RNA sequence: AGUAGUAACAAGAG
RNA sequence: UAUACCUCUGCUUCUGCU
RNA sequence: AAAAGCAGAGG
């Protein structure tokens, strides 16, 4: 009851080095004499672990098992030996001591390793109950993402799982340490419920709480699935060349499902605005669809997530619409404008150059949830008014800080304070809006400082909030009124049918348009769960590298065939549909006028004779799938989108895209190889090339008897007859001459 | 520094500083590099614990003693199994070392073999059993404190090793290294059932992998080098003192199944009180053998030679009589080494896993499992041999047992000279790669690179033979380039 | 035929198959003897890339300080010390030009981070010189025995468990003119062995009082102990290496804490990201530097290293970079991060432990140590020692050696690395405005580096510039191991880049073994090494099934536990076939108990104890999983063959048998205080429950604290039906006389 | 002798 | 008198032996 | 979009 070791306590102060010990030293200082050793330590105990196992002894064990365990087996063995000296609480223990006490020690009835280790008998289950598909082999394209190997709590950071379990396990042992949500009261609460008159050690029950609690998240290499369940078995799923198709036993998570059923209906309308019925490639590919073994459009029955590319496969199936998205945790019901999207470059308020995607055009919206309400009027780049109401004084707050981050002006992105980046540690691109969002979250002053005051009319139905937060009705902030009613709710939760048509623009039963594929996000986002386009319009593992892998693996596989039809009748090669998922990648103003320049380099291909190189072919294929363009400009290379950052496909040459090595004789993409074209190529390589310049062709390297070099844009002042030089790339210098 | 405020200082010390600072690019090519300079001298010595082309077992078939499993058991009943036990006669003399101490110790050793009444088999402190495992040969260690009055307190000396030459035996041990046997010398333990489907084809990939790495002559030396380095680990940690045999013993499967013991030879183990993890533990190492020593001398300078039988040796005209000798020397490991040499295996992982990779590599170009294309369509598609003709290429189960035995070697012959060797010349593969994938490379000082590389080919024999395999690579490369 | 493994060069390329070129299946190269020709050889080129410079001697030390900044600019392409600090400081001027507002939210982290750290961060080192001792011991008992010679002068701020506060006493620790330490010595007696008949020597270490003088404290203060390297690869010889002590750690703590906050918010440090995140940040910034690129720009890497980096550095160059990157902060900040380059630039370095002398008349060895080195005559060493003392003799200062040039082996990595990341900023193309520009990444010494031109000629130029601009600052390129080609393959610290990083498996096979814990932690960790491997090293699935073949043979012969069908006879054959005969379900035995390997492909990630829970017997798994496990280690009943908790290890959760002992050597005199210690933290640890879990915070003495905790424990537990009043006045009186004799004794 | 390789072990501090 | 510093990854939660 | 110890590797 406390009275031993108090007495243990008073054995150990009568000690005058221990009373010195104990009286000196404080509790800081009590972490440094923990760790104090003397004697010599011992390297490499692999190696000490080898040779030990042959002494009769290589176990110690505490005194005790001189109690538990008998000095003899049945068949003579000594089973433990006391030390020399006496004193010691140890004693040297031979391992048949061990397989005695399996084979004939004391039976417990209870035992708390299913208890303790909870976690992995739930992969056990997971894996027992798990089903597998079959094993397909192809080009990997993994990433290096930051994912849970521990999914923890939903409600709890880790900050807030190790309070918890703090509070849980040592109640007396926090310090000035309270806990702060709600989520935490309660599972303390409940974790107190359970490990009420506990056996199990508070160090052993703090490790189970927190491998239960503490969300662990590691970097590994992913392609597919991403969540904390398809992550523990990742060395079974995927390879180097290989994709094991699983589904683990139990339920997947809703947070989960939502998200990966957001990234599926955006790569399934990103890929059906390419292709000639949108509406009938979208119908044909979210039936086939199965996002976890579970089919698509019978979670799009089912699922309350509202968000512009799960709306637009909800309009085509016949699913009522909540005309909606989601931003800092209010839904954002757009009444009335249209706006659309234009990647700029803005240079923010702590010097930091950042590229975003601002919506020119105005708008009005109705911003509500779970505790606020508020209608917004917003122009590009401008907050005109907000009366933001609510059910509290720090909600409308924390609504009116939403609906400034929201806005976009050129104000609320010059008064940020400290640091804020924009790419994580491995240089990977965070959400800049998000970003801005949680900087103006927490630190808000400077944003209202900067925002400054407005007169206002003082007129009934409108209040005023302040830069510091006492409501007065005659001055208030630029565009900052308190609804004395908020707006109102219960035509938030109501659903709307609505009509789409062949293009995928959904308009309500009125005819106000609602969605339009141009409001799609086309941000490249990889799952939680996987999906299964199960289509002849998708590969295998989607994204964009995957997309590049697969299009010129099926070109190079298919080139016998594909040769033939760009010899003879090439307008049918240009229009296949295998070549439709590489249109994505492509930005939307470049694909008229890259197909122009593509098309043009193979007609000069085919009308100057001896000039061929497959290679040359194979690199541009993709490029000429889209009605083109007449600009007649000279391009040195094809951008691509690919994770958020453009890459250039130079159309000379090789480059960090599309390389071809003479030494394996295969074409790289990617840093993945797609493999050889029909190792046909020693009748191509001649010295003239022909599909480099949009009109000229390449004679050899440079020369002194024709002029001064070039550029690549300035060839216009050239005739049928007049050679130059051009520097085309890559500390290049080659001859031009100009067909007639 | 607080208020320093930049005027343009770099630019002027780059203008002020000499233009002999500079890296210039030299173009690299290489058809117009030199090949390595291996160095000059006597040939180099077999530096192995034990005979690995030339060692002779006495086998017995499906072994059903009193101790089928204890060492010395099936050693005496390998050694019932030889009748032609003569006198022995030193027929290779060691030239540094007292060679009658051999023939003594030999002979002291069959007569314990004789008279042993035990499981295990301790021998007597004698004088040529003193001598050949260095019993005394250290001075004794004082405090400097306590000899500060000796006039001849010189030093230790520091001399580098002796520049050997590259000698024709150690691509004669690697070329029997790769080669296939008549028996299974690793056998696997066991795993779950095989539910994936991915599994199965892991089990059906492991399966050939299993039959082609097994019977390689180089899993042979493995379980050799795993059994003697442990059995020497285990008996140097318990058997400080004595004087403990350890025989040379190995069990395999034939591939009609029936299971053998074979008998190597015996290893007297020294005293070992070692401490550091580099202290050596000093063995004798005696080992049955057919070839004779008299062909090829400079192999066997450490070695003393005693012939010990005859054996009525079949052949495949008719059936002859051939003498029996015993490769006797001292030599000697550290834990460290027996630690190393205990983890042998680890070879299997070293080459299976890149054959692997190079099958994967094909899967995910050919969209299917290659490995029953590799292991049946033997089209031979690795270069991995030179002959008189031209290059030879074998199929990937001769690449398997090949990267097998270069990984079962590294193990061997480690040395410093090896590590520094292929961390040199790592970077000179590296260019001629760059070269080859029209990247254009260039180095600033390619003398340098070379004098680096150089410097470790010293006297190991592994390292000279991995340096002439450079320069045939090399000579391989130019010749691909006309 | 004669057989050619590198042939298969030919055919596969160098990277895809470069796991064959690390031969990592033998023993690595180890160290026979002493480090002290290496140390020797390490102030020999030190001082030999410096001589130029300014020779002055030390007013407090005495040593010979080499002043090599501000010296004549190099004249050839060897190593060079000589650094211009008007290049460091527009460096650096130029790196905060081109990131604003980083220095100073790395200063405020900084800052911030001074405050809130205790001195036990610097117990989570290895092995530090105890100045105390002279040896190399424990981080933790390093730092224990300097806070008790501190405590024993008047030097007690450490006491209020900062770090800062044992920095302040560090400081004015030098103004101490005879500080005064306790040391060990041994007593020596000649007796004879029984077991081998020998007559040896007993060796017996005691403690004993000395007192060093200010000039003597101050070089032991500044000393950094130097010994060999061991288990290197890819090096035919030796080097190196050196560990400082208590009163440099902390300070150079502090100094790379600040440079750990700029380089983790630079785009082109390689620190001190690593593994995963490490080849993604790499490849990040590789197709961000490609973007940079226009089209007619050349494009090559220079696969790099710099030569001799740790002796071509400065404390000096550091100090300069301190002082700029902390411009407009406090000055307390400014001069508690400049004294880490100061105490590096007035370091000294002990040499070894001596050498061996052999003496044939009377065949002997001894063991002179490296402090009498300087005693003996010339003509005993071999010529190279010989050499090595004449080049090395004017620097010694009781017995270490003045080496106030480089840095000596590694202790400022990050501020190395913005060292390097300033010339890899200067090469932007705003700021250079040239017809070339470059950009890369650096770990500490190797860099990739992207340099863009116009021509083959200006990525000459700029090759040029780039090398006199590290010239300008001591950073030698190495024109050996370096290497140019053009981008999309080069190698940063062991990763090949080939269009994509490699994998490279032979590098992480000496982790594919037995671990040698207990019979459950090396198969928990074998089965997650191959998992893990399969994840990142690009292991195929065959050969992991045949790793975990390998791992099973390997774990039975270790532990000597194969199964019960298996005839092999060990010291556990009869135990082990007793417990296999008597079991009905022999699949839910485990490894260690004679069972069947359960491993394969798919269940890697669940342990064994778990994957086998369904095929136990009821039995089985009673004696296994026993609440009352003697093997391991029980818990005591806290305030809620004394009571204990139950534990939830199995059987083979057990403890190693450990061996300390030294050979004739008995330390009954040195060892004592180290059990006194775990005997007052377990005393403490029954008052305190959650002391093991996380170590806990406080200034008060420990005495305090546990009588505080008892007197308010004996309240809670007599006013809530708990104890009784009796048991409370008993528990009072009891703390009322430890508070009696506290004072009193 | 042998291991070994810029200094050691070859028992008496790891 | 003898395995330094930094970083990543993995495992474990240790009571202390001539 | 959101504690320490040991081992292994790299620098
Ligand atoms: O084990 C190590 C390895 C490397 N390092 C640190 O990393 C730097 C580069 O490590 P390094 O291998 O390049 N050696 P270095 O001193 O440059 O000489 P060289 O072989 O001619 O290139 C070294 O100078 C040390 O500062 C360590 O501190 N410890
Ligand atoms: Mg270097
Ligand atoms: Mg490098
Ligand atoms: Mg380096």
């Amino acid at each position: 009851s406390g009275m031993e070791r108090i007495k243990e306590l008073m054995e150990m102060v009568k000690n005058s080095r221990m009373r010195e010990i104990l009286t000196t030293t404080s509790v800081d200082h009590m972490a440094v004499i923990k760790k104090y050793t003397s004697g010599r330590q011992e390297k490499n105990p692999a190696l000490r672990m080898k040779w030990m196992m042959a002494m009769k002894y290589p176990i110690s064990a505490s005194s005790r098992i001189r109690e538990m365990i008998p000095e003899k087996d049945e068949d003579g063995n000594t089973l433990w030996t006391n030390t020399k000296d006496a004193g010691s609480n140890r004693v040297l223990v031979s391992p048949n001591a061990v397989t005695w006490w399996n084979r004939a020690g004391p039976v417990s009835d209870v035992v708390h390793y299913p208890r303790v280790y909870k976690m992995y008998f739930d992969r056990l289950e997971r894996l027992t109950h798990g089903t597998f598909g079959p094993v397909k082999f192809y080009n990997q394209v993994k990433v290096r993402k930051r994912v849970d190997i521990n999914p923890g709590h939903k409600d709890l950071t880790s900050r807030e799982a190790q309070e918890v379990i703090m509070e849980v396990v040592f109640p007396n042992e926090v310090g000035a340490r309270t806990l702060s949500s709600d989520a935490q009261l309660t599972i303390t609460k409940e974790k107190k419920e359970e490990l009420k008159n506990c056996k199990i050690s508070p160090i052993m029950v703090a490790y189970m709480l927190e491998r239960e609690l503490v969300r662990r998240t590691r970097f590994l290499p992913i392609a597919g699935a991403t969540s904390s369940t398809y992550v523990e078995v990742l060395h079974l799923t995927q390879g180097t060349c290989w994709e094991q198709q699983y589904t683990p036993g139990g339920e997947a998570e809703n947070d989960d499902l939502d998200q990966t059923l957001i990234i599926a209906s955006r790569n399934i309308v990103r890929r059906s605005i390419v292709a000639i019925d949108p509406l009938a490639s979208l119908l044909s590919m979210c039936h086939t669809t199965s996002i976890s073994s579970e089919p698509l459009v019978e979670i799009l029955r089912s699922n309350p997530t509202d968000e512009q590319a799960v709306n637009i496969c909800k309009a085509a199936l016949g699913i009522r619409i909540n005309n909606s998205f989601s931003f800092g945790g209010y839904n954002f019901k757009r009444v009335k404008g249209s706006s659309q999207r234009t990647e700029k470059a803005v240079l923010t308020g702590n010097l930091q150059t950042l590229t975003m995607t601002i919506f020119e055009g105005y708008e009005e919206f109705n911003v509500s949830g779970k505790r606020a309400s508020a209608v917004l009027k917003k122009g590009a780049q401008r907050l005109i008014q907000a009366i933001i109401g609510g059910r509290t004084l720090e909600d409308i707050l924390n609504l009116m800080i939403t609906l400034m981050v929201f806005s976009q002006e050129e104000k609320m992105l010059k008064a940020v304070r400290g640091d804020l980046n924009f790419v994580n540690r491995a240089n990977q691109r965070l959400n800049p809006m998000y970003q801005l969002l949680r900087h103006f979250q927490k630190d808000s002053s400077t944003l209202l400082k900067n925002w400054g005051t407005e007169e206002i009319d003082p007129i009934m139905g409108i209040a005023g909030i302040m830069p510091d937060g006492t409501i007065n009705k005659t001055q208030t902030l630029m565009g900052v009124r308190l609804s004395q009613g908020g707006v109102d709710e219960y035509s938030f939760n109501e659903r709307i049918r609505v009509n789409i048509d062949k293009y995928l623009r959904v308009r309500n039963e009125k005819g106000e348009l609602l969605i339009s594929p141009e409001e799609v996000s086309e941000a490249q986002g990889q799952e939680k769960l996987p999906i299964n386009y199960n289509s002849s319009l998708m590969w295998e593992v989607n994204g964009p590298e995957s997309i590049l892998t697969n299009t010129y693996h099926w070109i190079i596989k298919n080139w016998e065939l594909l040769k033939t039809q760009w010899m003879t009748d090439p307008t049918v090669l240009y229009n296949r549909i295998e070549f439709e998922p590489f249109q994505t990648l492509i930005p939307k103003g470049n694909r008229a006028i890259y197909s122009g320049f593509t098309r043009t380099l193979f007609q000069q291909m085919r009308d100057v004779e001896g000039t061929f190189d497959s290679i040359q072919i194979i690199k541009l294929l993709p490029f000429s799938a889209h009605p083109p363009s007449l600009g007649r400009t000279q391009f040195s290379s094809f951008t691509l989108n690919i994770r958020g950052a453009p890459l250039r496909l130079l159309i000379r040459g090789n480059s960090q895209v599309f390389n071809y090595n003479q030494m394996e004789n295969v074409i790289i993409v990617l840093g993945k190889s797609v493999g050889s074209p029909e190792r046909s190529i020693l009748t191509e390589s001649s010295s003239i090339e022909s599909a480099v310049l949009r009109g000229f062709l390449i004679l050899g390297k440079a020369n002194s008897k024709y002029g001064p070099v070039l550029t690549i844009g300035e060839l216009d002042k050239l005739g049928r007859g007049e050679k130059a030089n051009v520097l085309i790339g890559q500390g290049d210098t080659v001859l031009v001459m100009k067909r007639k | 520094v607080s208020s320093f405020k930049a005027n343009g200082n770099i630019e002027a010390k780059l203008g002020a500083m000499s233009e002999k600072v500079n890296a210039q690019i030299e173009s690299f090519d290489p058809r117009t590099i030199r090949e390595l300079e291996l160095p000059e001298g006597k040939f180099c010595t077999q530096r192995s614990k034990f005979l690995l082309m030339d060692a002779m077992k006495l086998s017995v078939l499906n072994p059903a003693h009193e101790g089928e499993g204890i060492p010395m058991k099936d050693a005496k009943a390998c050694l019932d199994t030889f009748w032609g036990w003569k006198k022995a006669t030193i027929i290779k003399k060691h030239e540094k070392g007292v060679n009658t101490n051999y023939l003594m110790i030999w002979e002291q050793l069959l007569e314990s073999i004789k008279e042993m009444e035990g499981k295990f088999l301790n021998l007597k402190k004698t004088n040529h059993l003193k001598w050949g495992l260095g019993e005394g040969q250290a001075p004794e260690k004082m405090d400097f404190e306590d000899c500060k009055e000796v006039p001849d307190l010189f030093q230790y000396k520091s001399e580098p090793p002796e520049k050997r030459k590259l000698a024709s035996w150690i691509q004669s041990e690697f070329n029997k290294a790769s080669e296939l046997t008549n028996s299974n010398w690793i056998e696997f333990d066991e795993l779950g059932n095989d539910v994936a489907p991915i599994e199965h084809i892991a089990s059906r990939r492991r399966n050939f992998f299993t039959a082609e790495v097994s019977q390689c002559r180089a899993s042979e030396y493995i379980m050799k080098a795993v059994y003697i380095n442990t059995a020497l680990l285990n008996s140097s940690c318990t058997a400080m003192e004595e004087y403990q045999v350890i025989p040379i013993i190995t069990k395999c499967r034939d591939t009609s199944g029936q299971r053998r013991t074979n008998l190597y030879g015996f290893i007297i183990k020294g005293r070992s009180h070692l401490r550091n993890d580099t202290d050596v533990v000093n063995f004798i190492s005696l080992e049955f053998s057919l070839t004779d020593p008299r062909n090829e001398i400079h192999k066997w300078e450490k070695y003393c030679v005693l012939e010990i039988g005859d054996m009525e040796i079949r052949t495949s005209i008719s059936t002859i009589m051939k003498p029996v000798y015993l490769y006797v020397r001292t030599n000697g490991t550290s834990k460290i080494k027996m630690k190393w040499g205990m983890e042998m295996r680890r070879c299997l992982l070293q080459s299976l896993q890149q054959v692997e990779s190079m099958i994967e590599a094909e899967s995910a170009v050919k969209e299917k499992d290659m490995t029953e294309p590799f292991f049946r369509n033997r089209e031979n598609d690795w270069p991995i041999g030179e002959s008189p003709q031209g290059i030879e290429k074998g199929t990937i189960g001769k690449v398997c047992r090949v990267l097998l035995a270069k990984s079962v070697f590294n193990s061997i012959y480690a040395s410093a000279q090896l590590e520094g060797f292929s961390a040199e010349s790592r970077k000179l593969l590296l260019l001629i790669q760059a070269f080859r994938d029209n990247l254009d490379p260039g180095t600033f000082d390619l003398k340098g690179l070379y004098e680096a590389i150089e410097e470790c080919i010293i006297n190991d024999p592994w390292v000279l033979l991995n340096a002439s395999w450079f320069n045939s690579f090399l000579k391989a490369v130019q010749l691909s380039m006309g | 035929m004669d057989v050619n493994p590198m042939l298969i060069f030919l055919k596969v390329p160098v990277q895809n198959a470069i796991s064959t070129t690390f031969p990592y299946t033998g023993d690595p190269p180890y160290s026979h003897g002493t480090g002290t020709g290496y140390t020797m050889d390490t102030v020999i080129r030190t001082h030999d890339y410096s001589s130029r410079g300014i020779w002055k001697t030390n007013s407090e030390t005495g040593a010979q300080q080499l002043n090599p900044i501000d010296g004549p600019l190099p004249e050839d392409n060897e190593p060079s010390g000589y650094a211009q600090t008007d290049c460091v400081l527009e460096l650096i001027e130029g790196l905060d030009r081109s990131h604003p507002g980083l220095f100073e939210t790395a200063c405020q982290e900084t800052i911030d981070a001074i405050q809130q750290t205790r001195v036990d961060k610097l117990t989570q080192g290895r092995q530090t010189y105890d100045w105390t001792l002279n040896r190399n011991q424990p981080a933790a008992t390093a730092l224990a025995n300097t806070i008790e010679v501190f405590r024993k002068n008047g030097y007690k701020l450490n006491e209020s468990g900062r770090l800062i506060d044992f920095l302040k006493d560090v400081l004015l620790s030098f103004e101490n003119d005879s500080m005064e330490v306790t040391t060990h010595f041994q007593k020596k007696k000649r007796i004879r062995d029984n077991h081998s008949k020998k007559m040896i020597t007993q060796r017996t270490i005691g403690k004993k009082r000395v007192k060093l003088t200010k000039k003597n404290y101050l070089i032991r203060a500044l000393t950094l102990n130097t010994m060999t390297k061991d288990a290197e690869r890819g090096k035919l010889k030796r080097r190196a290496i050196a560990t400082p002590g208590m009163q440099i750690r902390g300070f150079v703590y502090f100094v790379e804490l600040l440079a750990r906050n700029i380089c983790e918010r630079l785009e082109q440090s390689g620190l001190p990201v690593g593994g995963n995140e490490k080849k993604a940040k790499l490849a990040n910034v590789i197709k961000k530097m490609m973007a940079k690129s226009t089209d007619e720009e050349l494009s090559y890497t220079i696969t790099g290293d710099n030569t001799k980096w740790n002796e071509n550095q400065n404390p000096r160059i550091f100090l300069a970079m301190v002082l700029r990157i902390t411009a407009g902060q406090p000055e307390w900040f400014r001069d508690l991060l400049a004294v880490a380059p100061i105490m590096f630039s007035n370091k000294v370095a002990r040499l070894g432990r001596g050498y061996m002398f052999e003496s044939k008349s009377m065949h002997l060895r001894t063991q002179i140590s490296a402090e009498n080195l300087s005693d003996i005559n010339l003509r005993y060493f071999n010529e190279d020692t010989k050499k090595k003392i004449e080049k090395i003799r004017h620097l010694m200062v009781e017995g270490t050696a003045s080496l106030s040039p480089g840095m000596m082996m590694g202790m400022f990595n990050m501020l190395s690395t913005v060292l390097g990341v300033s010339v890899l900023n200067l090469g932007q193309r705003e700021i250079l405005k040239r017809t070339y520009w470059w950009d890369g990444l650096q770990s500490s010494d190797d860099f990739a580096l992207i340099i863009n031109g116009h021509f083959k000629e200006d990525i000459q130029q700029g090759v040029n510039h780039f090398y006199r601009t590290c010239k300008l600052v001591g950073i030698n390129m190495s024109q050996k191991k370096s290497y140019i080609n053009k981008t999309g393959t080069f190698e940063f610290t062991s990763f090949f880049y080939r269009y994509g990083f490699v994998a490279n498996f032979s590098m992480e096979l000496p982790s594919f073994g037995v671990a040698g814990n207990n019979e459950s932690a090396d198969m928990s960790i074998g089965t997650t090494v191959i998992k893990t491997n399969m994840i990142n090293n690009d292991l195929g699935p065959a050969t992991a099934q045949m790793a975990i073949q390998l791992f099973i043979k390997d774990y039975r012969y270790t532990y000597r536990c194969h199964r019960g069908d298996t005839n092999l006879e060990t010291r556990r054959t009869k135990s082990i076939k007793r417990l296999w005969t008597e079991t009905i379900s022999k699949a839910g035995l485990l490894v260690a108990d004679g069972g069947p390997n359960p491993y394969n492909l798919r269940n890697l990630h669940i342990p064994e104890v778990c994957l086998k829970w369904s095929l136990m017997d009821p039995d089985y798994r009673g004696r296994l999983c026993n609440p009352n496990n003697p093997f391991v280690h029980h818990m005591e009943v806290e305030s809620t063959k004394s009571l204990e908790y139950d534990a939830v290890a199995t059987t083979h959760s057990w403890t190693p048998k450990r061996n300390r002992s030294i050979l004739n050597t008995n330390q009954r005199g040195i060892l004592e205080d180290e059990r006194i210690y775990q005997k007052c933290c377990q005393v403490f640890e029954k008052f305190f429950p959650s002391s093991t879990y996380r170590r806990p915070i406080g200034m008060a003495s420990m005495l305090d604290a546990m009588l505080s905790r008892a007197r308010i424990d004996a309240r809670i537990d007599l006013e809530s039906g708990r104890i009784s009043s009796q048991d409370f006045s008993e528990i009072t009186n009891t703390c009322k006389a430890i508070e009696a004799l506290k004072r009193q004794g």
